[PDB]
């Protein structure tokens, strides 16, 4: 697995890969890591499948009745904490969860939060978590500025979960991304790593190692 | 120590066409190297056209089925009668075997039928209740000798163009019914050859707007 | 556990028991409410029948429920820390979870629950008190002012008094408060607090509590000698 | 004394019909369904001037397609719209999908009974439960605290409501538009109405497919009291 | 979670034409010591149907008791116990199914295989397994244990699928049973001479045979071998 | 079944009062006289035993002035048993305070407690009220000496010199009379006993009918002691102060 | 996580705390506040197992804060030590406990003076000059004993904190991406925002 | 590991003529490291002192214990509690977390108020009382301790011989283990006064 | 009168006049018809609106494919014990893999509503109904007091005047109970029975409701234009 989430000018990039593995086993290419908690708000997979899936889904219901008790959008502080809360309680039981949950409100403006079935929860720009967080961790530090384009920042996010699914032989299949903005997140569309792959290679001309 | 869990082997195989699905399994079960028995049917009509297989561990797939059935029932009581939607039928599965998750049912799941716009739908589970959509999806003990073959065959991997070398890819056309079949008898037949806990017959389930049809055919006894 | 239904329906519609808590809310000294356009005044009758007390340690009429909200009440004073400590803890529970202090509406809508619940729980009374919460929402400058009553109905103010002869002196806020012009300054709406309660209270003395609640957290209780000059002042302006 | 769940000679259960009578005494909330949408209205009935009318929430969502309209002891309401809001979210949870309003209602109405010597009493307070799904269409029911609820092509609960039906029997007709049932309600809103009604003490809401549950603003209210003055003057 | 002390090996059964068969030998083992020589182990219920247990003693005494309770219960206020609303071997066999998988579920087994025998109201045969697990399954033939490897293999000579059942006479069925047990007296090391056989005809109804022992051995051939390899004398 | 026999000792009446506070506070109105009176350098804690007996161990009795803590103690008036029983439980919060904070309690927070107590008892369980009315009488490094009353309806206030039990209307009259805020400890005993000798429904007021204490930080320096005066001081005080 | 210090000077206490966090393989974050204000003059650092010692700190954190509201009034930092300790003695004999340590760094305002309480997760309590936990104490309490006297000001503490840290970046092997300092004294609590 | 040596220290207590004196080392560590030099081992409630060894967090939990119930003892009798009674105390305490102990040595010192016996006693984690004529010792130097006691100890010494005894007893006691030292306080207590005295010694 | 507070006290004459009270609400309720013969059993049900507006109330629950009732008079009570009903032949259905019996479905209605009559606290159910179903003995009819007494019958009839139908399905007992394999005159009879507790109103589209259970026919119910073939 490897899944990203960045805080830029324009709101937030959300970027997944697609595999799913049981051993060496590929079990799964069409794997879906984002989690669509409510329009406004998204959450990533990492760890496991089912925990990650159940538990945002029912944290869309949770903000749900937050926002038709308050008649007011539920801030994504506490709609993470509503979630590590949940976690904690479960803590030593052996949830396994690593994800971010990302949204776009007027008070905050674009927030991430970590959050872990340890119980960690953490506010941050730049996130990556799975077995290909490394690769993706390098091709996000050195090219990341606050000022990037939404056109570059999804760029940016595609290219990162690349450098993963390649090296990352638990990481590939497809690349799935979202831009979170004020007003709800916008799909970007699935984009198959293989043809992904050679695209790049040849437009970008990194890769040089592989021959194709 | 007292294992409460245990293999009953077998292997099973939906997958969703343009305006049907279908969802077929083996009928052998063993334990071990032995044979308990040549025919015991493993995939399930539910009523509202689905259909659904719990397979892996028996004991747990047989409990699922049976708890699925009678959510199926108890949906109609509470909610006047209304048809339970694949995609409904989906969800509640993954709350029953989310339901278990520290002491889960140790089976793959796999239903099938037809979305609410009439076209094949398939839903694959994990033991613990993470699901989703699929077009094509092998489960039990030879899914690792079938899925291969279905990524080639149906999805059309690695396959290209002849004359265009790698340019293009050979379209995704539609297959039908009786295309499909072929494809799962062909799974089937070469999963028996290479798989000892395969074998003995394979029960087809078709899934259409006319309803639940059954197709059996023999596979080798060795 | 006892289980006995306290709070029952009457042939005519009505439940005796919280009719009975209005009865007790209208023998408590009287309470008054006024917002004005940057601040909301809590004005509190202390009846002077009790003198030889310690007013330093007495327990105050009106209560903080966090930096930012304030409760005052009518009716019995022993129910009423029940209702508070529970706001209290609400209130903390609020910011612990949402991280977030509590508005306005929603402390009063928790507090209106809880008196709501005593009315069809077994085995429990009604609380003989009504409240009037007041204060600011967080980062947010509109003044907030609201009521609860033993029946758990609440509802918002632009202004409103509670207790005994309240009638009286919600007589003289109808005709003396325009809604299109609020008491513009903190000057202007305690004076008219002060006024409302000279209708009622009989001497002017230590028997007028006035509390100031501001945005921002600014909360500050008014002195004996600082409600004194407004007593003056209204009196020597009615000499005319 | 007497028990709370004690039964009348005539075979009516005490609490309940003195629940109902207080339920005659509270504000009155008309409901109108139609093809086109159904729609909501209530009597605000401020006790003063200078409390704020909208603080009065009498009408409530549960969905974004289900809206509730209230009558009665206002404050019973609030921990049955709680379990109603929780229903039909732990529904679409369970189900990945709306849940029928029927089914809602029929989840509201089992809380009803649950009182003995659970709560104490009845509830006093009636509830109009409007809504829309695929399977029923647009449906307007009435939920009382015996437990029975009625479904309506128009209903009106509170202390017009006898005098309000009335009206509603000789105006309400298959063919209503939603246009037409915003000045229906209005229309008998007024009718039943000790004050004078205007924008800020009566409130009106619709459901639609499309749109879902909206409650309407003051302004928008405003205009279709204006629209009613002027086709009542026009014969 | 427990372990079985005192057990009941193979129990063996099948289909045929016009009803079943069902047998099991009278031995209660104490691990290598052969502790208890007249223990039945088919229990009969009704006239319809014989529950063949294997496994733990205690948990069978158990489940035989529960079966005789369940006898009683179907008695009360059931003017039809002995006609139209009697016992079926189908609902016999789902109730000690639901048992057997609710005390697994537990983690407090009833260390068991089961084996329900009989003919249902309309005449068709019933024949189903369940075990400590609450692993449930149907076949022509049917074995626990032992019998599962070495019984089975021949008894599936006679009814290899389900077109064999009405080929298959009674006469022939126990012969194949009777034979089966005497390759288990051979080869099974917790096994017993003495056997019980349990005939279930829709026809003849329920025929319960007791003290069966096995005959016609073969152990002559045994004088002719000498040591265990260049031995001679 | 049990609903016939059942008093509900926590309903309001009509006019929107307690039926059984109310009538707790008239059995209290027959209780003996406490009084206490808060001055600048200590606090005087009088009360009067009700119709003693000579047969009566005085010098080992305590129906009055009871210690909570080493800071804190209180005069009681009405039932005792029902006194003691609320008393044990201040005694323990009181510690559980000092073992939770490493502090000793405030005198307020302790007095809101048992106060909260009585409440509960007048809004649920169906149990019939404390028939008790304290004085508490305490001292902390916040507010000083203080001066607490708490009755059966769960309401407390703070006073500079209060009476309970019987004739409380002429004996708070005689004390806003006599009391002023320079006071002091000496004379605020001398206006205590002097209060009671004149309230008092007995034909003279001596020693043995009554109970005494003061709190002081009349102390080897900055530290509080309080005193309960034995039989034969309060006869001393008795001569001092002109009575007997 | 992994260090937090403290240092109690003439009129102040200093707590400085670590700003890495780590999981496993990466350094997730390098700006990581590790600490809450129980109240407006007494501050807690913690450090322990992820998850418990934020869900501690702020549990504790809203008990403080109910406790001001409720008797309008600040507890002394030996009180919200007190408090906090038997929390922590409470929780070793629990099903689960919290596997947190804390410094408390406060300014008694009626005795006019700093005061450091070291906390452990087993509710092990000691006040002092200055203190630590974990390995931090192995570093820095050699220099501490070295050059501490109870008369320093505030610049000098944090000169001396400087060199405690100094020593830690040379000879720990893992990397703890400096640290954030806070001051407790009379005015209240302040960050020194360059460190 | 071993929760009775995690933050080590000792107390000893002896007997004497018309007297009785414990003693306790001021370390509290985390097992190599040394954390405070002014942990104090021994309390007092009233004219009963009671010195505990072992576990530090069990050692302040149990202080804070007797604290509350030798006050809530005094509030109800109407006197201070003796050494005899509190012994009985300490014990029962200890017994009922028979499975789930405070892990800790205690030991009790005084004169009854009312004979001028001098009393000591001893406990283990779990209760049981060990009562001495001659002396008890408690800490990760108790056989240190048992050593110096044994040849030092001679009965019916006066208050300042007896300092002198035990002052030397848990000094080269608590010299010879590593876990204890960093200074040391010795209680010599009469029928109506006591002297507390903190001695000099190696700071490691 | 002074034995009617509760229903834990018999009067002087050993009555309970709680449980008559709630008797009297079934009398108040809307007339619903059973019948049965061989094959088939049938419920007919009266329906009532509230008024022009308003819905009628369904009157038909279904338990189980093989059972099912009608009600008359409070219709929460109705919802409690028909899920109580489901519950049972769900149980039986699960566990023994046996559709319930009428009868025994019968004794553990009698068996609940008798719990509410003895004990201090609860109150009798307000309802009474009409369970038809078919089982391994045939077709079977019962009826249903809160009282706690069930009664198997060939027809019968509860409600307001429903005497008239009940002394109708008396006369025709010889005739009705010979419908056998014909599902639509079995049906004709019984709105022919539920007709003669007829007064000034009469059997429209919405007003009727028909139910039907047989040998090979599921507990089907049938509402609007479904059953104006027997208006
Ligand atoms: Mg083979
Ligand atoms: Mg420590």
């Amino acid at each position: 697995t490897t899944t990203l989430a960045f805080r830029f000018q324009g709101g937030i990039i959300v970027a997944v890969d697609s595999r799913a593995t049981a051993g060496n086993w590929v079990a799964s290419q069409t794997v879906k890591k984002v989690i669509e908690i409510n329009p406004f708000l998204l959450g990533t997979v990492a760890g496991g499948a089912a925990d990650c899936q159940f538990w945002e889904t029912w944290l869309g219901s949770q903000c749900r009745l937050h926002e038709l008790r308050e008649k007011e959008r539920i801030s994504v502080a506490a709609a993470s904490k509503i979630l590590s809360n949940l976690v904690y309680q479960y803590k030593g039981a052996g949830l396994s969860m690593g994800t971010m949950i990302c949204g776009y409100t007027r008070k905050e403006g674009p927030t991430i939060y970590y959050v872990d079935s340890d119980g960690t929860r953490l506010k941050g720009d730049i996130f990556c978590v799975g077995s290909g967080q490394t690769f993706a961790y390098g091709v996000l530090d050195s090219n990341y500025k606050w000022d990037l384009s939404v056109e570059d920042a999804l760029y940016l996010g595609k290219r990162s979960i690349l450098a993963a699914a390649h090296r990352d032989a638990y990481s590939g299949g497809s690349v799935n991304l979202y831009h979170v903005t004020e007003d709800g997140w916008i799909y970007h569309g699935n984009h198959d790593v293989g043809e992904l792959f050679w695209k790049v290679k040849e437009e970008e001309g990194s890769f040089n190692n592989v021959i194709g | 120590q007292f294992n409460p869990y245990g293999d009953n082997g077998g292997t099973i195989l939906g997958i969703a066409g343009e305006d049907f699905a279908v969802l077929a399994g083996d009928t052998r079960n063993i334990t071990d190297y032995s044979i308990n028995s040549r025919y015991e049917p493993k995939v399930f009509d539910c009523g509202d056209n689905i259909v659904m297989s719990a397979n892996g561990f028996a004991a747990d797939g047989d409990a699922l089925v049976k708890r699925f059935k009678n959510s199926v029932k108890w949906y109609h009581f509470d909610h006047n009668d209304k048809k339970l939607s694949i995609n409904s039928a989906a969800r509640n599965i993954q709350h029953l075997l989310y339901g278990k998750r520290f002491f889960p049912y140790y089976v793959h799941t796999i239903i099938a039928g037809l979305d609410e716009d009439g076209k094949g739908a398939v839903y694959s589970f994990d033991p613990v209740g993470s699901y989703e959509r699929e077009q094509c999806r092998a489960g039990g003990a030879a899914a690792s000798l079938i899925m291969p073959f279905l990524d080639n065959q149906v999805n059309f991997k690695n396959q290209y163009e002849p004359g265009t070398n790698g340019k293009v890819k050979k379209p995704l056309k539609y297959l039908s019914v009786e295309e499909v079949i072929k494809l799962v008898r062909d799974s089937f037949t070469s999963a028996t050859e290479r798989h000892i806990q395969v074998g003995d017959g394979l029960e087809i389930l078709i899934v259409t707007k006319d309803g639940v049809r059954k197709e059996f055919y023999e596979l080798k006894r060795d | 556990g006892y289980d006995r239904a306290l709070s029952i329906f009457s042939p005519d519609g009505h439940i005796f028991q919280v009719e009975y808590a209005l009865e007790a809310v209208k023998r408590g000294t009287c309470a008054v409410g006024v917002k004005g356009k940057n601040c909301v005044v809590l004005g509190c009758e202390r009846r002077s029948t009790l003198k030889l007390q310690d007013t330093r340690i007495t327990p105050s009429k009106v209560s903080k429920i966090d930096s930012h909200v304030v409760l005052s009440f009518s009716g019995l004073n022993a129910d009423s820390r029940i209702l508070i400590e529970k706001a209290r803890v609400e209130a903390q529970s609020h910011r612990l979870t949402l991280e977030d202090p509590v508005t306005v509406e929603y402390l009063t809508r928790y507090v209106a629950g809880v008196q709501q619940r005593y009315t069809q729980s077994g085995g429990v009374r009604p609380f003989g008190v009504s409240t009037l919460i007041a204060g600011f929402d967080p980062r947010d400058d509109e003044p907030k002012l609201y009521q609860t009553e033993p029946s758990g109905i609440y509802s918002s103010w632009s202004a409103q008094t509670i207790g005994r002869n309240s009638k009286t002196v919600r007589e003289f806020l109808e005709k003396n408060y325009d809604r299109k012009e609020p008491p513009a300054t903190v000057e202007e709406c305690v004076k008219l607090t002060v006024r409302s309660l000279l209708e009622v209270v009989q001497t002017g003395a230590k028997n007028i509590e006035i509390t100031v609640v501001k945005p921002d957290s600014d909360i500050v209780a008014l002195s004996s000698e600082e409600i004194n000059q407004y007593v003056t002042q209204i009196e020597q302006e009615k000499q005319e | 004394d007497r028990g709370v769940s004690t039964f009348s000679p005539e075979g009516r259960l005490f609490q309940v019909e003195y629940s109902l009578e207080a339920i005659k005494l509270g504000s009155t909330a008309i409901g109108i369904a139609t093809k086109e949408g159904v729609v909501l209205g209530v009597e605000k009935r401020a006790t003063s001037p200078l409390l704020e009318s909208d603080s009065i929430e009498k009408i409530v969502e549960i969905d974004r397609h289900i809206g509730c309209a209230m009558s009665g002891l206002t404050a019973d309401a609030r921990s049955m719209i709680e379990h109603a809001r929780t229903a039909a979210v732990t529904h679409n949870l369970y189900y990945d999908e709306d849940i029928n309003v029927e089914s809602l209602t029929q989840s509201v109405c089992d809380l009803a009974l649950r009182f003995g010597e659970l709560m104490s009493r009845p509830f006093g307070v009636a509830l109009l439960i409007a809504g829309h799904d695929a399977d029923d269409g647009y449906q307007l029911f009435h939920a009382e605290p015996s437990g029975t609820f009625y479904r309506y092509n128009a209903k009106a609960i509170g202390s017009g409501s006898e005098g309000a039906q009335a009206e509603l029997l000789n105006e309400w007709h298959s063919s209503l538009t939603l246009k037409e049932a915003e000045l229906l309600v209005l229309k008998i809103l007024k009718q039943v109405m000790e004050e004078k009604l205007d924008e800020n003490n009566a409130q009106l809401s619709c459901i639609t497919k499309q749109d879902g549950f909206k409650i309407y603003d003051n302004e928008k209210t405003a205009e279709l009291i204006k629209e009613l003055k002027e086709k009542e003057a026009a014969e | 979670t427990q372990q079985p002390i005192v057990t009941g090996t193979s129990v063996i059964s099948m289909k045929y034409d016009n009803g079943v068969i069902i047998a099991a030998d009278n031995l209660g083992s104490y691990g290598s010591l052969l502790r208890f020589n007249g223990v039945e182990r088919l229990i009969p219920v009704g006239d319809n149907t014989v529950v063949g247990i294997s496994g733990d003693i205690s948990d069978m005494q158990h489940i035989e008791r529960l079966l005789k309770d369940l006898v009683t219960e179907n008695a009360y206020d059931n003017p039809l116990a002995d006609a139209e609303e009697a016992l079926e071997p189908s609902y016999i066999f789902e109730y000690l199914a639901t048992v057997m998988y609710q005390r697994r579920s537990k983690m407090n087994p009833l260390w068991n295989a089961i084996i329900v025998a009989g003919v249902q109201s309309n005449g068709d045969q019933f024949l189903r397994y369940v075990n400590l697990l609450g692993v449930t399954y149907s076949s022509p033939t049917l074995a626990t244990g032992f019998g599962a490897h070495m019984a089975n293999p021949l008894l599936r000579k006679v009814v290899d699928r389900e077109s064999d059942i009405p080929k298959t006479t009674v006469q022939v069925a126990e012969e194949a049973i009777v034979n089966a047990m005497r390759v288990l007296y051979y080869r099974d090391a917790r096994s017993s001479r003495n056997f019980s056989l349990a005939i279930i005809d829709k026809n003849t109804g329920l025929t319960f045979k007791k003290n069966l022992q096995v005959e016609n051995m073969k152990w002559d051939f045994a004088k002719d071998i000498k040591g265990y390899g260049t031995q001679k004398i | 079944g049990s609903r016939r026999y059942d008093s509900r000792t926590t309903i309001f009446s009509p006019e929107g009062r307690l039926y059984q506070v109310e009538y707790a506070l008239e059995s209290i109105s027959h209780a003996g006289t406490a009084i206490g009176i808060m001055a600048s350098d200590g606090i005087v804690l009088a009360a009067e035993r009700k119709v003693t007996s000579t047969l009566l161990e005085q010098d080992t009795s305590t129906e009055k002035l009871y210690k909570l803590n080493d800071k804190i103690a209180v005069a009681v008036a009405g039932l005792t048993a029902d006194a003691e029983i609320l008393i044990n439980t201040a005694r323990i919060h009181a510690q559980n305070y000092l073992k939770t904070y490493n502090e000793d309690i405030p005198v307020e927070i302790l007095v809101r407690r048992l106060s909260d107590i009585k409440q509960g008892y007048t809004q649920h369980g169906g149990l019939r009220p404390f028939g008790v009315s304290f004085i508490y009488a305490g001292y902390d490094d916040r507010y000083g000496y203080q001066l607490y009353t708490s009755n059966p309806s769960g309401n407390y206030t703070g006073w500079k010199a209060i009476s309970v039990g019987a004739n409380t209307s002429a004996a708070q009259t005689l004390l806003q009379m006599d009391y002023k805020d320079d006071m002091k400890v000496d004379d605020a005993i001398e206006l205590a006993l002097k209060t009671l000798s004149k309230t008092t429904d007995s034909s003279a007021l001596t020693y043995d009918r009554l109970e005494f204490a003061t709190i002081r930080k009349g102390a080897n320096d900055g530290e509080v002691y309080q005193k309960i005066f034995k039989p034969q001081e309060i006869k001393d005080i008795l001569v001092k102060t002109g009575i007997t | 996580m992994d260090i937090i210090l403290g240092i109690r000077v003439q009129d102040s206490v200093i707590l400085a705390s670590s700003k890495a966090v780590t999981r496993g393989i990466s350094v997730l974050k390098d700006s990581d506040d590790k600490t809450r204000q129980l109240s407006p003059h007494t501050l807690m650092s913690f450090a322990g197992e992820a998850g418990d010692t934020v869900q501690f700190a702020e549990y504790i954190q809203a008990n403080i804060q109910l406790y001001s509201i409720r008797e309008d009034y600040e507890l002394s930092p030996q009180a919200v030590s007190s408090f906090v300790r038997q929390e922590l003695a409470k929780s070793i004999r629990s099903r689960r406990p919290y596997q947190v340590n804390v410094l408390i760094g406060g300014y008694d305002k009626k005795k006019n003076k700093p005061e450091l309480y070291q906390i452990d997760y087993l509710g092990t309590k000691v006040e002092l000059p200055y203190g630590a936990h974990g390995y931090s104490g192995f570093y820095t309490f050699s220099l501490l004993d070295h050059h501490y006297r109870p008369d320093m000001t505030t610049e000098e503490g944090l000169d001396l904190l400087k060199l405690c840290v100094q020593e830690l970046e040379k000879r720990m092997p893992m990397d703890f991406k400096g640290v954030i300092v806070k001051i407790v004294d009379k005015d209240g609590i302040r960050q020194v925002d360059d460190f | 590991s071993d929760p009775s040596s995690i933050n080590g220290g000792i107390v000893v207590a002896m007997t004497g003529k018309d007297c009785v004196a414990i003693a306790c080392d001021l370390r509290l560590g985390s097992q190599s490291l040394g954390v405070s030099n002014k942990f104090e081992k021994i309390f007092h409630y009233g004219h009963v002192f009671l010195g505990i060894t072992g576990l530090a967090t069990d050692v302040t939990t149990l202080n804070e214990m007797f604290r509350y119930k030798t006050n809530l003892y005094k509030l109800k009798e109407e006197r201070a509690i003796e050494p005899e009674t509190f012994t009985q105390l300490v014990s029962s305490s200890l017994y009922e977390r028979r499975f789930g102990p405070y892990f800790v040595g205690p030991v009790v010192a005084g004169i009854n108020s009312k004979s001028g016996k001098p009393f000591i006693a001893g406990f283990d984690l779990i209760g049981c009382i060990d009562e001495a004529k001659d002396f008890i010792v408690s800490g990760t130097a108790s056989d240190q301790l048992f050593g110096m006691c044994e040849s030092l100890y001679e009965p019916n010494l006066e208050p300042e011989d007896l300092f002198e005894t035990i002052s030397q007893a848990l000094l080269n006691a608590a010299d010879r283990d590593a876990l204890s030292g960093w200074g040391a306080v010795v209680y010599i207590i009469k029928k109506d006064e006591v002297v507390k005295r903190y001695l000099k010694m190696r700071q490691d | 009168n002074n034995y009617d507070g509760d229903t834990v006290t018999f009067s002087p004459t050993g009555r309970l006049f709680q449980v008559e009270y709630a008797l009297e609400a079934i009398k108040q309720g809307s007339v619903t018809v059973g019948l049965r013969s061989n094959t088939h059993a049938v419920l007919v049900a009266l329906k009532r609106n509230a008024d022009e507006l308003s819905s009628y109330q369904k009157k038909i629950i279904k338990c189980d494919e093989h059972m099912g009732l009608s009600l008359a008079g409070l219709a929460p009570d109705a919802r409690v014990l028909s899920n109580y009903l489901r519950q049972q032949c769900n149980y039986s259905s699960l566990v023994f893999n046996r559709k319930l019996a009428v009868e025994r479905a019968g004794h553990l209605l009698c068996d609940k509503a008798q719990k509410n009559t003895q004990s201090y606290g609860g109150r009798p159910y307000g309802v009474g109904l009409l369970i038809i179903g078919y089982d391994k003995s045939g077709a079977h009819l019962l009826e249903f007091q809160p009282s706690g007494n069930v009664t198997e019958l060939y027809g019968t009839a509860i409600g307001a005047r429903s005497q008239g139908a009940k002394t109708y399905l008396e006369r025709t007992l010889d005739t009705f109970i010979k419908i056998d394999g014909n599902p639509d005159e079995l049906i004709k009879a019984g709105v022919e029975a539920i007709s003669q507790s007829l007064r000034d109103e009469s059997l429209t589209v919405d007003n009727l409701s028909i139910a039907i259970v047989g040998k090979d026919t599921p507990f089907t119910i049938y509402d609007g234009e479904a059953v104006a073939k027997y208006i």
